[PDB]
């Protein structure tokens, strides 16, 4: 039926793979931020009066 | 085949890195006079700081 079931994605993995249970993918990722904040690079502590 | 991803060891060592300090040197005159009596051959300590 037109429904939840039938438009979830769900590809049939489990036969097209040679070795049974287990997990479809492994990945590895790596995510390379550059960041201006408002915050200085390394805090030291001090300046009680100051900020 | 694939090509691996990098670490990010880098960064984090970056991070750790303390900042050097601000030691705020300055320029001045320390003159002193130093007077005594003393004999022939002795080594006479006649300055120190």
């Amino acid at each position: 039926a037109l429904n939840q079931e039938f438009i979830e994605e769900n590809p049939p993995m489990k036969r097209v793979l040679a070795v049974q249970d287990e997990p479809q993918f492994i990945m590895d990722a790596f995510f390379d931020l550059k960041c201006v904040r408002p915050m200085p690079v390394y805090s030291v502590p001090g300046l009680i009066d100051h900020f | 085949f694939g090509r691996k991803v990098p670490s990010n060891a880098k960064s984090q060592h970056n991070f750790s890195v303390i900042p050097s300090a601000n030691i705020q040197r300055s320029v001045f005159n320390r003159s002193s006079g130093y007077k005594t009596t003393f004999d022939a051959g002795y080594l006479i300590p006649v300055f120190l700081d």
